[PDB]
This record gives structure tokens, C-alpha cells and sequence, in this order.
């Protein structure tokens, strides 16, 4: 939907195979800088669902899921997130 | 936000899933101990509570749970009913909820080893709130986004239908009148629905855009406390629809407002939830600055006791409770 | 045979068309000798447009100056539909002498734009400035350009060579716009006003705008002395002009070496004369071409009208005559068919006849061959109407779009608040204004502060203040009821359209019309007010038209077949009478039947209940007696499925 | 809705329990435009309701049996109706008790339509025109049962009487008067000689004692007609000595006060007469700096008939809107029976008291801005000898105190009832 910001996830696209990671990247970046942390973590929850080549977003996700889970109490969650 | 006479969790109940909706008796829903039921994704719980502060041999806080249970959908709101009796004489929990399936779920129990499940077609978006709008509990008020309100009963039929100029954010009903109603709009014209004939008896324009929520005194009918862009109003009906009281809370936009249930000058309310640490407001009539401070990691949850002036605030799988020295 | 329909829609301005605007208070004091009084010539409006190129791609295109005389004072004011121009607005106040309707004149130089303005006795000229002098730009389109002067000291100029002395032998009669001032073959300038007592004024001037030995002279017969000395002698025949013989608007042609003076006397008798050669032209008589009727020309009477129009696309002048009388009033078109011999001769084109109304400004246009007028009456309402004059031998006048008195409607309604309905109805800016809105809240608060119009919550926060003061002063019972609250609602709104109406009928008086040559915009003054004509396309100037004056429109030029065209007017007319209802509580109920999942059908109930509620006289029998007569609406489908093709995607 | 009155006496509902005129005047739109009504005593109501002439009458205890409306027959020619187009018959010369009090409905466009008496209204008069132009604006009374149609262009129509039902209409007998040609003219033409450009008619009055005045923005002139004639009197001008009174009045102690007591732009607008001299109607305006701010100036005659005479009151009119041709409809002066002893002028946010002497039968001073409302005055008055007046969305308030009506003790009720002639079973 949207073709303005169709436009945005092509000029993104380039180096994954799923440009469903970039745009949900781009959103939580803009969640980010408008504000709400609990937001900003259930669109970074949200985001993991479908995966690319660039691991690097990836990675980070994983990290941002690690670090939710040791600050909410969560070690069985952190261990699968870790053995991920 | 605000930081006038702050502190910190006083009570904190530790749960499982997350707290999203979390309300007390509206009137009288038992006189044994704090009634509350809440619901996470997919488990809900019923409570009773009692504190240090309204007996003498509580450690604190001591929480039992009656009934355990695993719904589909998650659930976003809850009908409480002004009168049905609990713990007192004989047990009767009869309580609708809007799940996620776009249809209410009610449930009837007695605590007699049986727990009656109903399916209730309300309406096909997603629906918001809904709560009962009879003193004895025969009608269920629903508002979701379709702009058509659908009085609903026990089993399922249209009574009365009401059009909104925006989604229904919230539904507000007053125990203590005679069938009286409130819908909250985004365009501010709030209809004082008087069931008894299912007409428009009176309008009020909250001039104050956007509004957010609004709600009645329980002490007294005249008054109405809302909230709308950054100051909370109070209202004298029906002898002025204009602000008779409008003053701020908080440095940024307030969230819902929530009138005391034991009190007819004290109330609670929130700004933003969380950013900087969510600090509920608690402030008093005629008072510009907040009486009292609660802080919390994020702001998820609001509701008074009808016993002591009592507030809680919901957020990361924890439940905080606080007190109001007046 | 032309059959086209120029039908124009009315769109309010002034306050909805805002304008960078800034007066110069510099009131203008008279020179040369004055009256001491004269008719104050009120609710007078002129318009000059501006043709130095003819390319259009420059800053002086589609530009036009009008002026507002009211009382005794001019507010020169330049509006401008697609270039904004700072600094056009200037107040002149003439001392003890009124601005004659279309007597303003300007000349572009090459040093200095020089104004003349002819009023009762003192003629007015200001210098604004010019290139190789102040440097104005007027070249290449930008969005913001320069207009008149610059700083407030170029804005008061009384010199004695500015100031004239206007004369008047035996007298004068601009009751229109008839004030003509144009240069001849030798270079001397002439001014021709209406003249009382039959005949034209004409002062000659030495060239350019400079004052100097000046002469007056009066067009009337033969010999202009004889003339000037027989006005003073009471005469009424056709060898002396009198009273009989005084037209209402003026207009002259420039041709050869002698500048014929058209003049229409009240004898149904057109004339010409030079100011230097008058001599016995050809008395040439309406009635010769106009059925016979001499019993009224010789009672005469008032509103006899004359315009000329030479169209160079084939090379043909026109000539309308509107002849009003109280027992017969036409608008007569001729051809004129010159011999080469300073003799001409009109043949009959046209005829169309018309009620007998006050007719203000009026003209008409020979690329689509059709007559517009707008008849102000002194019943607080005014009219205007257009016929195409070579379509139809009778002539129908289709009506254009005009709204002077809007009137509301009321609705009990069932279940919602009619009060919601009449605040939207009256925040549009489909009608009305917010300064009559604002006046209203003023009053109606038993006499409040100052309302603003820019904060929305001060705005609802003073209309709620108001509704409550008017509940508590109707009835202080009103929470008892479902009926009572409404009624008391639906009293409040309508005093308070009662109120704002007392203030829009102030403004809404129609003064003249303004039409630019090239690119058709039609401006509309009224006192202090501004609106616009804006050019409907086809289906929106057929739905506009009412469906009787179709009827006589010429079905061949609408669609292919008659009875497919009588179909879609028929249902345009239905259209049309139906649109008479406007309210909220439809589009608000039909919002809510789409925002909750049911069926299009139910909307339209709800639309159809809505309007039943908010009717108040029976439309639906001519409903049914319109929509009984179609009998092939294939064209219409056609034309409907050829015209409302939006939404789609197709380029 | 919104209210604010002010008191002066003994205020009270004329009607009984709100009347259904208010409802009636908002289902018709009559009130929702710029009205300028007619209260003539004994409590007729008149209404020039663009061609819709609305005759009726009101009286004590009425709120839902009054509510009959007479309308007139009037044809489309765009009436310049004011307050003279209406007026009563009350300034003629002839006596008796029946043609002093009639309605005027003329239409412009020749012809002058006559009533006989407003008691028993159907009849009308037969009378066609012979030479004349049309467009007639204010209508006025000569002796004979004869009158007087005046255009704004400048244009005088004669009613020319035969016998008692058959006149005609003809021309003004040696021409017509000031400039601007218009129709057909005989003898001398026009009557005005001025370097100017024509001469606005403003008003047209003819008194008793063979005295008529044509006020425009020009001169005065009087003429002496005769109902077949007219002979010239004396041109003399009444702005000269208004301009001091008025700029004594409006403005105050300034640096160019002689250039303010020798200017002052004066227009008329309205005038009428009353059993203690004239009242007339007229804007003022200085010529100052630019804009000028046009004030409403209320000249009132005294006298002990009506005539002209020296006594004039000047006082300036607070709420002024727009003025425009000669025929402004928002500031309207209407004298109710033409024998007052105060007069009353409606502007679209006051009702001002002109008072012309002691108050006998009606109470006098009855001054009452607007400041709630923003609905324009209808009409104003004195309704049956007593000072009536009607607000929007209230009805019909009188006004009343000392003088009330009472019984007479002995012959003084055998002789009223007598003159008035009464009966019963």
C-alpha cells in the first residue's frame, strides 16, 4: 500500500530478499525518534517475522529481544533468543 | 510531565502476562475485600485483594485468586455490573468482555461448579469499549468503530441504536442515576443517553479539541470530569455546558480520565504512557498542581477504590497501587 | 441559429478571497470652483481594463481597476484573479462633489500614469509613478507584482493644472455609465456626458490631460452655439431636443476624420452627431423595423438603453437597443449596413422581449451570440438572465444561479440534534460569512467581548457560551424532555440565521458586473463586496438550468435524440428541485450507514427519511409527474455515463 | 433567544400570552429582512413588505385570535417603499371624518390607486394615466382628495380629480421640477438651475394652508398649488442653518471648527408631518479625513400646527449601518397618527423618543437601545394612544403609567357614550 512509500522500500532495497525486514526496520527507526518506549519495543517484537540475507538486522534484533528479556526477567527467553 | 510530592510503587503484585485493563467495583459489585478481574493475551483472573491500609493483619498487600481461566482472543474491555452480589450473600458473576474476535464474550458463574459461556454479535469492526447501562443489569452498551452504538441485552437482539460522528472511544455509565450513559466522540458532542426511553434528552459540546475521555462524579450527578488536549475540565450540568472548571495536569496530553470512588473532590489521571517515566497525576478540585505523584516504568491502567482512595497502574507484568493522603 | 448557454456559478469572495490590502488615508481637497452638496451619488460602480499587448504572458494580462463611489469618497481598489499586487488600494475624498458612475480614466505614459476622474463639479488627477521615474515592473508572470504608487507621499496630489471646473449647460444626467473621454483625429481630447435637455455635453480639451483653454459644447441637432443657446428655452420636439431626448448610457465609435456620437433619444429615434461637424445624418426610427407601436413612443418614459459591439471576426457591428417602457420593454438587435456615404442603415437582426424590471448593467456577446442583463429590483432581491437572441424568435431567458436571501429549513428530526446541523450549516463558506457570524455571537452573549476567528477552541468555546445563555433565557426547564430541548434548540438556531441574516442582506446588494476582454471571468460588485461568475461545464450549467428553460433550449444540441434529451432533462429537473433541501443530519446518518457494514439501500433510506423529516412542501408529486415522461433514456444513460467518469484511472 | 429592554415606566404584555405574531412572522420571512413597518394609532399595523402590502390590526388580549393578515394586490415594478410610499391621508385639506384617514398602496408605474377609507376596506378607485413616465417612489396628499407621485429620477405625476370616482393622472402642470429629463414634459422645463448634476428627490410635502415642499439634495423650493397650478413662493435652504446646529450637537471644540460648521454633507432621506410641526430624517457627514463617517441627524419642527417654523431640535442617532440611493430601509422614521404628542424613529438597534410636547394621553420618553438582540426593529409607534412596541421572539410590550383609561361618574359617560354611539341587548 502506498506508493510513496512504495518508493521508499525500492530505493532501501538492494542487498535483501525480503523487503518486508527493511520497511519494518525503517518504521521502528521513526518510532524511535518520535518517542514511546514501550511502542518502540512491541514494533521491534513485531518486526522478527520474516527473515532476509542482511544479517546484520537480524543480529540486532536479536540483540534488542536478548536485552528486553534480562531487563524484564526472562532467562528461559534469553537463552532460546541467545541459542537463536 | 509533573514531579509535585512524587514517589515511588508502594504496593507492586507481580503477574504473568501483560496488564492492559485493569478496573474496581463501579458500585455495588461486593462488599468483601477488593474485586478485580484482569486479563493478559490469553488467561484471565479474578481477584480479591485486601490491604494494610483497610484492615490491620495484612502484609502489605494479600491477593487471592477464584477463578483461573484461558480465553482466545485477548480482551481490550470489560462490563462490570452497579449491582450483583459476589462474596456477600449468594455468589453471581455475570460479566461480558470484547475480545479480539469482534463478537462479546459474556460469562455467567455462581461459584457452584458451573461457568456459563455466551457468544453475543455485537459489532463486525473493532470494538472498543462496553459496559452495562441498567442499575439492575439487563443491557449492555457497546461502542467500537462503526459509528452506530447497538444496545445489547443477555441474549443478543438490538434494542436501541444511537449515531456517533467518530469511532466510540469510550462508554461511561453512572450507578447512581437512572439509566444514564455517556459516549465519548473525537468531535466532542457528548449525548447524556437517558435509557428509560432510549431518546436525546441533552447535548453537551466539550469545546476543549481534541477530548479524550470523560466520566461522571459518584458522589455527585452534576459533576462530569473529562480530559482533553493538555487540561482536565469539570462540567456543572445541567446548568452549564460551557468549562465551568478547566485546569492543566500535565506538561503534554493527558490520556483518560477516571473520577474517584469514594470521594467527590479527588481524582487521578496520566499523561503520556511512559517516555519519561510515567508519573500519574493525582490532583485535587481547585488545584492547579498535582497532590500527588506515582511513578512507574510505563503507564498502562488506571482505576479507583471504592473504599479508600486507592489507585493502580498497570505496566511491564506488574501491577502498582497508591493512596491518597486526603 | 447559435444555441450555447453560458451559465455561471456564484462564488463569495471578500472574506473568502482575501487580498494582500493597504489603504492611503490622503483625502483630496478641490482646487477650482465646487457646488457646495449635490446628489450623493451612492452605490456607484466602474471598471477599466488595462490592453497595452496583446500577448498573454506578461504582468498586465487579464488586469482590470475598478472603482466604488459611495456618498462622496472613491476606495481605488485593483483586484487581479492570477497575479497579486501589493499596495492597490488608495481612498480619495472629494469634498462636496460624488464620483459620476464610470468616469475614472487612465493613461500610461512614459513618464507618469495620469488618473482623471469626473466628478460634480471638480474634476480630480493625481500622478502615480511610471518607469524613467519610479521604476515599475510589469514585465514577465510572476505570483507578486507592483500596482499603484509605492509609499503614502505619492498618494495626494491637488494641483491647479490637476483640478478643472466642470460645467454643466443647462445640465447633466449620469444616471449610468455613460461618461465617455477619448482623443481625436487632431489630438484634442473630448468628453462626452449625459446631457439634460436632450443632447450631449462635450468639453474639448487640448491634448493629453493638462489644463488649458477649454470648451463646452452641446450635441443636440445642428449647430453646436444654437444648440447651447436653445437648452436654457423649454423645448420638447424633434427639431429641439428636450427632456424627451436624454439617453441613459452612452457610446461612441471612432470613425474616419468625424467622431459619430451614437445617441438613443427617448422617441425610439437613434442619432449621430460630430462635436466639430454635426449635420443631418439620418434620423433613423426604431419603429421602422419594430412592429408598429407609436402610442409608445409617444408617451415615452425611462430605460431606454444603447450598445454598439463592431466584431472584427467577421467584420460586423452590432447595435442593441433596450427599450423600456412602462407598457412594453425589448431588447432589439440590428446589423448595420453602411453605403460608404456617411449614411448608414440597420437591418432588423433580432427581438426579445422581457418584463418590465430595473435594468442596471447589461450587455451582450457576439462569439456566442447571446444577451445577458441583470435586472436589480428595489424589492431587497435582484435577477439576471441570458438569451441567446439568432435561437429563438420569443426567447426564454434562462436564469443564472443567484442567491441574495438564503433561507433554511427546519427538521424535528427523531433520535439526533438538529442543533449540530444548523452550527455546520452555518460555519460553511457556502454562505454567509464569519463577520456576520462574529456579530452575531457578539450580540447575542447580551453584549460580550470581542470573538476572534482563529483559535477553534475559543471559537466553540464562545458559540457554547452563546447557546447556553439563549437556553436559559428561553427556558430553564430542558432536561426533561426529548421534544422540548429540540424545539428550544431549533428556536435558537433560527434566531440566530435570523440575526446573521439581518447583517448578510446589508452586504448582499449587487452593485455592477465587471467582464475582462480575453479569458472569461465575471466579477460581481456589491456594496463593499466582492464574488465571482465562475464558467460552469456542460452537465453543471444543464443541471443549473432549470428543466423548463431545456425544454425550450433546442434539443439537437444536448443529445442526439429528442426523447433522450427531454429524459435527461426531466431528470435533471428532478435533480435540481430536489437539491432545494440541504441539511447534516442526511450526510451525518448516511456516514454512519457506511461506516457500519449493511447495504447501499439502507443509506438511501436513511437519505430518503432524512429528507422526508427536513421537508417541509410537496415535491414528490412533481417528482412523479417529471419522471412519468421518459419514454427512451438511452441518451440520457449515455450522457450520464459520458460525464461522472472521476474516480477512474484512465490517463 | 436574547432580550434587553429598558424601562421607563410601567412595562407590560400588550398581547396576553405571547402572541403568534412572532411565529407567523418567522414561517412567512417577513422579520428575517430589513423591515421598516408602520404602527398607526388605534392599533393598525402596516407592513410594505416589498409587494406584499401586509395590513392588519392589533389590540389588548390577543395571543392566538389575532393573527388575520390583509394583503394588496400589487404587480412587479420595484417599489423604492420607505415610509412615504405608505402614508396616511392625513395631509390633505379636506375635513369631514372619513378621507382623513386612508391607506396608500400606489404602484410605479402611473396610476395612483386611492382608498377611500381603511375602516371598510374592498373599494378602491377608478383612475388611468395620460402622460407621465413611471418608477414613482414617495407618494404625498394635496387638498381635493388629490396626490402626488414623486420618482427618484425626477419625475412628478398629478391626480387630477373629476368627481368621486373617476380621476386620472397626468403631468405636473408647467413641467416638472429640478433636472435629470424623464418622460414627456409641456410649458417650462425642469425648475432647478444648478452647474451641477440633476437633483436626488429625497421627500415630498404638502401641508395645510396651500403649502407644499419638495426636499432633495439641491434646494427647498414652496409652491403654492392649487390642484390645477402651481406659483413659486420663495427658494430658500434649511442645510445652511442645520450645518451649525448639527456640527454644535455632534462635534465638539477643535482646531478647524469654522471648516466644520461651513461643511458638513447633508442627504435626506425622510420626513413627515405631526400636530406640533415636522419630522425629518437625514444623514450628516463632515468632510474631513477619509473614510467619512456618515451620522444620523433627527431634525424636529415645533410648532402648534403644520406648518414650518423656526423651533428645530437637532440630536444625532447612535447605530448607524449603510446609506445607499434614496430609499434606505434600515433607518426608517414613522409618525403614527400624524397628531402625537411624542414621535418615535426605529433604527435597526434603537427606538428613539422625539418629544414634540406634555404628554396628555400617551406617555412620552420612551428612549430604548439594543444590545442582545440583533434582529432589526419591524415597526414602531403608538398602538390605540398608547406606546406599543414589537421585539422579536417576545411579541407586543406596551408601555403605560398615569395616563390609562378610567370610567366617567355622571353625564360625563352619558355624553361619551353619546358621541360614541353604542349599543346592546
Amino acid at each position: 500500500r502506498e506508493d510513496f512509500l512504495e518508493k521508499l522500500i525500492r530505493v532501501e532495497e538492494g542487498e535483501s530478499v525480503s523487503p518486508r525486514l527493511q520497511y519494518y526496520n525503517r518504521v521502528l527507526r521513526l518510532l524511535e525518534d518520535v518517542g514511546l518506549p514501550e511502542l518502540v519495543i512491541q514494533l521491534a517484537t513485531i518486526a522478527i517475522s520474516e527473515a532476509s540475507d542482511d544479517w546484520r538486522s537480524q543480529a540486532a534484533l536479536r540483540t534488542r529481544i536478548f536485552k528486553h528479556h534480562l531487563d524484564m526477567g526472562h532467562n528461559s527467553q534469553a537463552y532460546d533468543a541467545l541459542t537463536q | 510531565m509533573k514531579q509535585d510530592s512524587a514517589s515511588n510503587a508502594t504496593y507492586t503484585v507481580d503477574c504473568e502476562d501483560y496488564v492492559h485493563v485493569v478496573e474496581f467495583n463501579p458500585f455495588d459489585s461486593g462488599e468483601a475485600g477488593s474485586l478485580l478481574a484482569y486479563g493478559g493475551i490469553s488467561y484471565v483472573v479474578i481477584a480479591s485483594c485486601r490491604f494494610q491500609e483497610e484492615d490491620s493483619t495484612v502484609e502489605g498487600i494479600e491477593f487471592k485468586t477464584l477463578k483461573t481461566f484461558h480465553h482466545g482472543e485477548r480482551v481490550v474491555a470489560i462490563a462490570w455490573s452497579p449491582e450483583t452480589r459476589c462474596d456477600a450473600l449468594l455468589p453471581l458473576l455475570r460479566f461480558a468482555t470484547a475480545a479480539g474476535d469482534k463478537k462479546i464474550r459474556i460469562f455467567t458463574s455462581d461459584f457452584q461448579d458451573k461457568n456459563e459461556y455466551k457468544v453475543i454479535e455485537g459489532h463486525s469492526g473493532y470494538i472498543n469499549d462496553l459496559v452495562f447501562c441498567s442499575p439492575e443489569g439487563t443491557d449492555i452498551a457497546s461502542v467500537g468503530d462503526d459509528h452506530t452504538c447497538r444496545i445489547w441485552d443477555l441474549d443478543g437482539k438490538q434494542i436501541a441504536m444511537f449515531i456517533l460522528r467518530s469511532p466510540g472511544m469510550s462508554v461511561a455509565w453512572h450507578p447512581e442515576g437512572a439509566f444514564k450513559l455517556m459516549v465519548a466522540e473525537k468531535t466532542g458532542t457528548i449525548r447524556f443517553y437517558d435509557l428509560t426511553t432510549h431518546q436525546a434528552i441533552l447535548s453537551l459540546e466539550s469545546v476543549q479539541v481534541p477530548l479524550m475521555s470523560a466520566d461522571w462524579c459518584v458522589r455527585n450527578t452534576l459533576r462530569i470530569g473529562a480530559v482533553a488536549g493538555n487540561d482536565w475540565i469539570i462540567w456543572e450540568m445541567p446548568r452549564s455546558s460551557y468549562p465551568q472548571d478547566n485546569k492543566p495536569a500535565h506538561a503534554d496530553r493527558a490520556r483518560m480520565f477516571r473520577w474517584s470512588k469514594c470521594n467527590e473532590n479527588v481524582f487521578a489521571t496520566t499523561g503520556y504512557p511512559g517516555k519519561m517515566k510515567s508519573q500519574i497525576a493525582i490532583h485535587h478540585l481547585a488545584h492547579p498542581q498535582p497532590i500527588l505523584i506515582g511513578t512507574a516504568p510505563v503507564g498502562s491502567g488506571l482505576s479507583w477504590h471504592r473504599r479508600l482512595p486507592l489507585c493502580v497502574v498497570g505496566g511491564y507484568r506488574k501491577l502498582f497501587f497508591w493512596l491518597t493522603e486526603m | 441559429s447559435v444555441n450555447l448557454e453560458r451559465s455561471y456559478m456564484e462564488l463569495i469572495g471578500a472574506e473568502r478571497e482575501t487580498s494582500r490590502r493597504n489603504f492611503r488615508d490622503l483625502s483630496l481637497r478641490p482646487d477650482v470652483s465646487l457646488v457646495i452638496g449635490g446628489p450623493k451619488y451612492s452605490d456607484c460602480a466602474g471598471g477599466y481594463c488595462y490592453n497595452e499587448s496583446g500577448s498573454l504572458l506578461s504582468a498586465t494580462r487579464n488586469r482590470f481597476i475598478h472603482w466604488t463611489s459611495y456618498a462622496d469618497t472613491l476606495e481605488l481598489v485593483e483586484l487581479s484573479l492570477d497575479i497579486n499586487l501589493l499596495n492597490n488600494a488608495v481612498r480619495l475624498k472629494i469634498l462636496n462633489c460624488s464620483i459620476l458612475p464610470g468616469g475614472v480614466h487612465i493613461c500610461e505614459t512614459q513618464n507618469n500614469i495620469i488618473v482623471l476622474i469626473l466628478t460634480n463639479q471638480t474634476v480630480h488627477r493625481l500622478i502615480l509613478p511610471h518607469p524613467s521615474r519610479m521604476y515599475r515592473s510589469e514585465i514577465i508572470s510572476d505570483s507578486h507584482i507592483q500596482s499603484i504608487f509605492t509609499d503614502i507621499g505619492k498618494t495626494n496630489f491637488h494641483d491647479p493644472n490637476n483640478t478643472y471646473v466642470i460645467p454643466a449647460i443647462p445640465g447633466r444626467a449620469p444616471n449610468s455609465t455613460a461618461s465617455t473621454a477619448w482623443l481625436s483625429s487632431d489630438g484634442e481630447a473630448l468628453f462626452a456626458l449625459p446631457s439634460v435637455s436632450g443632447g450631449i455635453l462635450v468639453i474639448k480639451m487640448p491634448p493629453r490631460d493638462m489644463e488649458g483653454l477649454v470648451t463646452i459644447a452641446e450635441l443636440k441637432q445642428s449647430s453646436v452655439m444654437q444648440r447651447l443657446l436653445t437648452g436654457w428655452m423649454p423645448s420638447s420636439i424633434r427639431g429641439d431636443p428636450g427632456p424627451a431626448h436624454l439617453p441613459v448610457s452612452l457610446a461612441v465609435h471612432t470613425l474616419d476624420h468625424d467622431s459619430y456620437l451614437f445617441a438613443l433619444c427617448q422617441d425610439h429615434k437613434l442619432r449621430m452627431w460630430s462635436y466639430k461637424d454635426q449635420m443631418c445624418l439620418m434620423v433613423a426610427d426604431m419603429l421602422e423595423y419594430v412592429p408598429v407601436s407609436k402610442d409608445i413612443r409617444q408617451t415615452a418614459g425611462t430605460g431606454h438603453k444603447l450598445r454598439l459591439a463592431y466584431s472584427d471576426t467577421l467584420e460586423i457591428l452590432y447595435l442593441g437597443v433596450y427599450l423600456h417602457t412602462p407598457r412594453q420593454g425589448q431588447f432589439c438587435v440590428f446589423q448595420l449596413v453602411c453605403t460608404e456615404s456617411n449614411r448608414y442603415s440597420l437591418e432588423h437582426t433580432s427581438s426579445i422581449f422581457t418584463n418590465q424590471e430595473t435594468l442596471i448593467d447589461f450587455t451582450f456577446t457576439l462569439s456566442s451570440m447571446n444577451i445577458w442583463a441583470l435586472w436589480l429590483d428595489d424589492d431587497n432581491q435582484t435577477v439576471m438572465k441570458h438569451i441567446n437572441f439568432e435561437r429563438n424568435q420569443a426567447g426564454h431567458w434562462n436564469p443564472v444561479f443567484v442567491n441574495p436571501l438564503p433561507d433554511d429549513d427546519l427538521a424535528i428530526g427523531d433520535e439526533q440534534e438538529p442543533q449540530e446541523a444548523y452550527l455546520e450549516c452555518l460555519f460553511a463558506p457556502g454562505r454567509f460569512t464569519i463577520a456576520a457570524l462574529q456579530k452575531a455571537i457578539q450580540i447575542l452573549r447580551k453584549g460580550s467581548g470581542r470573538v476572534l476567528d482563529l483559535s477553534w477552541e475559543e471559537l466553540k468555546k464562545e458559540v457554547t457560551l452563546t447557546v447556553e445563555k439563549e437556553i436559559q433565557n428561553a427556558v430553564v426547564d430542558y432536561d426533561v424532555s426529548q421534544e422540548e430541548f429540540r424545539q428550544i434548540n431549533i428556536e435558537n438556531w433560527c434566531k440566530f440565521y435570523t440575526c446573521c441574516l439581518q447583517y448578510q442582506e446589508t452586504l448582499s446588494r449587487p452593485l455592477a458586473l465587471v467582464v475582462h476582454p480575453n479569458t472569461n471571468m465575471v466579477c460581481l460588485l456589491r456594496k463593499g463586496f466582492l464574488s465571482f461568475l465562475a464558467p460552469c461545464s456542460s452537465v453543471e450549467h444543464l443541471y443549473l438550468v432549470p428543466g423548463e428553460h431545456l425544454l425550450t433550449v433546442d434539443e439537437s444540441v444536448i443529445c442526439d435524440d429528442v426523447d433522450g434529451a427531454s429524459d435527461i432533462v426531466s431528470l435533471i429537473q428532478c435533480l435540481h428541485m430536489i437539491a432545494d433541501y440541504i441539511t447534516e443530519d442526511m450526510a451525518y446518518q448516511m456516514e454512519s450507514a457506511c461506516c457500519h457494514p449493511q447495504s447501499p439501500e439502507r443509506v438511501a433510506e436513511q437519505i430518503l427519511e432524512d429528507l422526508i423529516a427536513n421537508d417541509i412542501d410537496n415535491i414528490m408529486e412533481n417528482i412523479q409527474n417529471k419522471l412519468q415522461d421518459i419514454r427512451n433514456p438511452i441518451q440520457a444513460i449515455s450522457f450520464l455515463l459520458q460525464n461522472m467518469d472521476y474516480e477512474t484511472n484512465m490517463d | 433567544p436574547a432580550a434587553s429592554e429598558t424601562v421607563n415606566y410601567n412595562v407590560q404584555l400588550f398581547g396576553s400570552s405571547l402572541p403568534v405574531k412572532v411565529m407567523e412572522a418567522l414561517s412567512n420571512a417577513s422579520a428575517d429582512e430589513p423591515m421598516a413597518a408602520c404602527i398607526h394609532e388605534g392599533g393598525w399595523a402596516w407592513l410594505a413588505c416589498n409587494d406584499r402590502l401586509i395590513i392588519w390590526k392589533i389590540s389588548h388580549s390577543s395571543s392566538a385570535k389575532l393573527m388575520v393578515c390583509k394583503e394588496l394586490p400589487l404587480p412587479l415594478s420595484d417599489s423604492e417603499w420607505s415610509a412615504d410610499l405608505v402614508d396616511i391621508c392625513a395631509q390633505t385639506g379636506d375635513p369631514a371624518a372619513a378621507q382623513s384617514v386612508a391607506l396608500m398602496a400606489a404602484t410605479p408605474e402611473g396610476s395612483s390607486r386611492y382608498w377611500p377609507n381603511i375602516l371598510h376596506e374592498g373599494t378602491y378607485i377608478e383612475s388611468y394615466t395620460e402622460f407621465g413616465s413611471s418608477l414613482c417612489a414617495f407618494v404625498t396628499a394635496v387638498k381635493g382628495n388629490s396626490f402626488i407621485l414623486s420618482s427618484e429620477k425626477n419625475q412628478l405625476v398629478r391626480l387630477t380629480p373629476d368627481a368621486s370616482g373617476k380621476m386620472n393622472q397626468r403631468v405636473l402642470p408647467q413641467g416638472q421640477g429640478m433636472l435629470s429629463g424623464i418622460g414627456r414634459r409641456v410649458s417650462t422645463l425642469f425648475g432647478i438651475l444648478s452647474p451641477a448634476v440633476e437633483s436626488t428627490l429625497c421627500s415630498v410635502l404638502w401641508d395645510k394652508g396651500d403649502c407644499f415642499y419638495t426636499l432633495t439634495d439641491s434646494s427647498i423650493n414652496k409652491w403654492d398649488l392649487d390642484d390645477t397650478s402651481e406659483s413659486q413662493v420663495l427658494n430658500w435652504d434649511m442645510s445652511r442653518v442645520l450645518r451649525e446646529y448639527i456640527s454644535d450637537a455632534i462635534w465638539g471644540s477643535e482646531s478647524d471648527y469654522d471648516d466644520i460648521k461651513a461643511g458638513i454633507n447633508i442627504n435626506y432621506l425622510s420626513l413627515n408631518q405631526n400636530c406640533d410641526g415636522l419630522v425629518i430624517l437625514s444623514a450628516a457627514w463632515h468632510p474631513g479625513d477619509n473614510p467619512c463617517q456618515i451620522y444620523y441627524t433627527l431634525v424636529t419642527v415645533k410648532d402648534e400646527g403644520y406648518n414650518i417654523s423656526d423651533e428645530i431640535t437637532v440630536e444625532v442617532t447612535q447605530f448607524n449601518p449603510v446609506f445607499q440611493a434614496r430609499g434606505m430601509q434600515l433607518c426608517q422614521l414613522v409618525v403614527p397618527n400624524f397628531s402625537s404628542q411624542a414621535c418615535y424613529l426605529y433604527t435597526q438597534e434603537m427606538i428613539f423618543a422625539c418629544s414634540t410636547g406634555t404628554g396628555r394621553s400617551t406617555l412620552p420618553q420612551e428612549k430604548i437601545p439594543f444590545e442582545a438582540q440583533g434582529d432589526n426593529i419591524v415597526g414602531a409607534g403608538s398602538c390605540e394612544g398608547w406606546p406599543v412596541f414589537f421585539i422579536r421572539k417576545s411579541g407586543m410590550l406596551t408601555v403605560v403609567a398615569r395616563e390609562t383609561a378610567s370610567v366617567l361618574p355622571e353625564h360625563m359617560e352619558e355624553s361619551l357614550s353619546s358621541v360614541s354611539k353604542s349599543s346592546r341587548q
